[PDB]
């Protein structure tokens, strides 16, 4: 039983750190390229 | 490691000294863990 | 994220230079090109990549590495090499 | 399943070709986009002037050679001085764009070298002061050098990009190499990144566009000397709001 | 009703990838390991492409590499001394908020350009033989345009309006949490521009950099005093940021700070990565060789 | 609803009979297995070379003496310089096995006498020291008495198991005697222990093996005087990974 | 309908890149497979070490000189003594399997001439006598052109093979050229080819891998002089059976 997560002020941005939404995406910053290139294929062909 | 496999050939008229250029990073199944405070830079005073 | 290795860090070596990996023609076979550990929290060549540096920031990591390596020859210019990764136990290869 | 070495960019009246393409870098997955009504706060109608201003400007061409260090530009800045875009850019307050950097580098197949051309969001200018204490006019960077006008500035430290961070971490940037074996020009599409929706295209600049030569130029006695690094960029999307007299700095 | 809510929320696990197993390939055509690093992509490239890999359903928990469990993290931000003795028989003190003074809270901030966030700010005050005797302090938040005080007795004092806290310094530390508070959509650590219009022709030139957006005003401390008390405090700051939202990462710092507000680095330019012998030498002695 | 005397144990090329058994431990219940994908961490293949090292190895053949105190092995010790098996943990950084551990002591009906034979889970070996505080190098055990080899050590004080810790209760470990009234051998199978899936066979020794005389051995005038004690073991289910140089120590 | 010019060997822990490679010849057509229970005549179970056998190994390079007249391996014969393919062609009696060649030589576009790689089941090697009777010492070639090892030997008469029979013909055998216009390498995957099901290792080489060249290096002043020749093979679907004592030859 968790007891957790309860903001005791009328205000929001009182409570605790938001620690539940986790999401990773790194192709905007691995692969920034317009022609998606496969794994098995020569890049530049 | 890196170990010349063959020689490194060239024709006339060229360099026959080049670069290679290593970049490092991390796989789809990189995890870090406990997190802490890095060493990299060190201060005496406060930058005021 | 990939970012470049300071492969050449060696003591004289300067700015952009610690960046290289020095190839050229060889008088003999099966020589060593470079070397480097793959301990990204080290203080070595991976202390340049932002996986080395963020490494820093917590104690323990796991998973796979990977690294790139792009000749920046001439377009005339072949080779061929051997980037052996050799696990923990054993010191530096002497031979190829 | 790849990538075609060839390649032809047309926006506007301009029209670039090249034959030895890599990619083309999609700045942090988003194209330019017009300002959206849920997030504007002006409430001015802006101008969009669209093919008189989004079209490739040629601005200036750097002599690369074996010792060189590297140049950087600044996006808005490179521009206001140039075409309808300077204009527009001179007499409204506000502004905001895209672009498409556009760095050209053609040598023979005997020479080598690679360039690191990226493109770098909110690029602070740093000064290398003599370890000097009482705030010397050598702790802040002159003008010329944070805004170099179309120019450019042959940066004094690549190796810290003149800004006490590593350029090895740069490639965390929008970034593309010109390797002198592979490509010969570097392509990257820039979306509008700010904290707001439009900005003065006279005070912040938001973006800085590197050219560092990682691996330096060399090539055999016979082969061309000179040779040259072009930049071309284009504005994408480009509006302008709060009109008034032109204003140059 | 809210039951299943409360209940749903411990920190749940997500794993890192898996790997899948593979076999030898023989044949043209399939090249997972060439790569083109000039397109600006990182290489794509699996384990199970390069060797032959074993299924591994891998279980460790990616959770704590994300930004909010990286900055949510109270490190100190500023350091204020609150004089009443010597030559300085002030008893107050009025502190410009610049969360930039400290090494450790910069660097892990400055890896992203923009950020937008809420706080968490705790006060740690202390004598300087670091005892906590009953003595009442009030620490005033004074936002950008309200009038500074000007000596511990002044009107503005009052706080009528600014927000003020009261506490003694054998209490436990005092918190508030602080909101995202800027013109902005996001707090920006680089800004490469100029604040005003004009030349820029200036000798010193200190204004290049300088966001207004940032500056969020004064923190004015003072003890709750009729006259001199002959006794220094010093007040500690610690900012948690809480609701972390982080645009376009950056480098890491590599070269020594010089100043608060601005990059600077010294002439003297450190490497990023320590120097050895030569290109092909490692400190691993390894085991002995079964047949060398 | 009991255990009969005659047993043969097949492993490889290898058959083991005895015709005086008492029974067959099973260390903890367990059977040797392979390393389960879901609790291994090294994604390389495991090599499993079933039949060339799963096999029974007689190693080491001590004389039972009247005033013997015993002696112990330790199990991937033993075998890391005999056979293919030693070759594979020569070869390879990690490793994982259980074994099947067979001590062979048969004397007359004349002859008495009681072996404890028991397999120490991680056995560290402990020295003594003559009070010394200064932490001279005789507080510690030189390589000689931690890893053996296959001649094996014999014990130094066998009351405390030369570990500290009472040999009354070693029978908390999976044991069995070899009493020479009743049988003339022991038969422990022990699976794989280890925090770790794989681990080093040349650092790490997962199972101390003792072999110590509880009763001592009597006899009178006229018998076999030399009494040996025969220690054979076999790995099972062994896998390698992570294949370099072979590395001797 | 074509072959691509690029091609990657995975076998093991060992991969192997070529972006110049013409094909891969499969030997007859079959490829290597273990023995069926209907053509087995040994009854001890063999042993199949997957993947630490199996495997590239790099033995030997040799230099390509102008004058060259090739070189010749035995295949059993050059990994006796490498690995654990060594130990367990030492360890075990029986032995089968089959392999894939891989020589790789690269050159210069401006370098010219080409090898003839080919695998020669049971290479007999022939002695050449001065028209010598009387059954002398040089009626038989010594043990170290038989077995050349890791190093291999180079030949004495390559237009007779050293076997009497006519190089030109050797293409009826598993070949492949190496032409420096138009690749650097070439491989040969080859099913074990025996009378017997198994054979021992040490004694019976079963293929002959000779590299000859047929049209001679040439180069002009300036071009790398030193352009070697590497030999990467491996075993594939080995087995091994009537294990004993290690024996070295
Ligand atoms: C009762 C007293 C409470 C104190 C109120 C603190 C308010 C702090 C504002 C939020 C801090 C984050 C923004 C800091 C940005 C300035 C850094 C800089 O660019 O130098």
């Amino acid at each position: 039983i968790n007891f957790t997560n309860i903001n005791y002020y009328k205000d929001s941005y009182a409570a605790s750190a938001s620690r539940q939404d986790f999401a990773q995406d790194p192709a905007k910053f691995t692969r920034p390229v317009l022609d998606a290139i496969r794994e098995a294929a020569a890049p530049l062909q | 490691t890196i170990w010349y496999q063959t020689n490194f050939v060239v024709p006339p008229d060229t360099p026959t000294e080049a670069n290679i250029i290593a970049l490092g990073a991390a796989q789809k199944n990189f995890t870090l863990k406990l997190c802490k405070d890095t060493d990299e830079i060190q201060q005496t005073a406060e930058y005021q | 994220v990939e970012t470049i290795l300071e492969v050449n860090n060696t003591t004289g070596t300067t700015g952009v230079s610690r960046l290289l990996i020095p190839v050229r023609a060889q008088n003999n076979v099966d020589q060593l090109c470079a070397s480097f550990q793959v301990d990204p929290g080290r203080n070595g060549p991976w202390q340049s990549t932002m996986v080395g540096q963020i490494c820093r920031y917590y104690t323990q990591w796991s998973g796979s590495l990977k690294v790139t390596f792009m000749f920046t020859g001439s377009f005339m210019a072949t080779g061929k090499m051997l980037i052996a990764y050799t696990p923990p136990g054993s010191a530096q290869p002497t031979t190829r | 399943g790849y990538s075609d070495r060839v390649a032809q960019l047309t926006v506007g009246n301009s029209t670039i070709t090249t034959q030895e393409a890599a990619n083309i870098v999609l700045s942090y997955g988003e194209w330019p986009e017009y300002c959206p009504s849920t997030d504007a706060t002006a409430v001015d109608k802006p101008t969009r002037p669209d093919v008189s201003v989004n079209r490739f400007y040629t601005l200036s061409t750097k002599s690369w050679k074996t010792e060189s260090t590297g140049w950087y530009w600044k996006f808005p800045d490179v521009l206001n001085d140039t075409g309808v875009f300077g204009q527009n850019a001179q007499f409204h307050y506000l502004y905001r764009s895209g672009f498409c950097m556009h760095v050209q580098c053609n040598a023979s197949k005997f020479h080598q070298g690679a360039l690191l051309v990226a493109a770098i969001p909110e690029f602070v200018i740093a000064a290398s002061s003599p370890a000097t204490k009482p705030n010397s006019q050598g702790l802040y960077p002159d003008f010329a050098h944070t805004n170099p006008g179309k120019d450019g500035q042959e940066f004094r430290d690549p190796y810290v990009l003149d800004a006490g961070i590593p350029l090895s971490q740069a490639l965390i940037f929008p970034h593309q190499w010109i390797n002198l074996r592979t490509n010969n020009c570097a392509t990257i599409i820039m979306p509008y990144i700010n904290a707001l929706p439009f900005d003065s295209a006279l005070n912040h600049s938001n973006f800085g566009l590197v050219v560092i030569p990682i691996s330096p130029l060399k090539y055999c006695n016979g082969a061309t000397t000179e040779v040259p690094i072009t930049l071309t960029i284009a504005p994408l999307n480009s509006e302008f709001s709060g009109l008034r007299q032109a204003i140059k700095q | 009703s809210a039951v299943s809510a409360l209940a749903d929320t411990t920190i749940s696990r997500v794993t890192a990838a898996n790997t899948a197993a593979s076999t030898h390939s023989l044949g043209t055509g399939r090249v997972p390991a060439l790569q083109a690093a000039e397109t600006g992509a990182s290489s794509n490239s699996s384990d199970e492409n390069l060797i032959e890999t074993r299924c591994v359903m891998n279980r460790n928990g990616v959770n704590e590499a994300s930004v909010e469990h990286f900055y949510s993290r109270a490190g100190l931000v500023g350091v204020v001394e609150v004089k009443d003795s010597g030559t300085s028989l002030d008893g107050y003190t009025v502190w410009p908020i610049d969360v930039m003074g400290f090494v450790q809270q910069r660097r892990k901030l400055e890896l992203s350009t923009y950020m937008r966030f809420d706080a968490e700010f705790t006060f740690v005050s202390n004598l300087n033989n670091s005892t906590t005797p009953g003595m009442l302090l009030q620490y005033m938040y004074v936002p950008p345009g309200a009038p500074k005080p000007d000596s511990r007795k002044s009107y503005q004092w009052q706080t009528a309006t600014n927000p003020s806290v009261f506490a003694k310094l054998s209490d436990p530390p005092p918190q508030v949490s602080v909101p995202f508070m800027s013109p902005a959509t996001a707090y920006q650590w680089f800004y490469d521009g100029y604040p005003t219009f004009g030349e820029h022709k200036q000798a010193t030139n200190l204004q290049y950099g300088q966001c207004p957006n940032n500056m969020m005003g004064h923190f004015a401390i003072r003890t709750v005093s009729e006259s001199t008390t002959g006794k220094n405090i010093h007040v500690r700051v610690y900012m948690r940021i809480k609701h972390v939202r982080a645009w376009v990462p950056r480098p890491l710092r590599s070269q020594a700070y010089m100043v608060k507000n601005y990059p600077t680095y010294s002439q003297t330019i450190t490497n990023t990565a320590t120097d050895r012998a030569s290109i092909t030498t490692t400190d691993y002695e390894g085991g002995v060789p079964a047949s060398p």
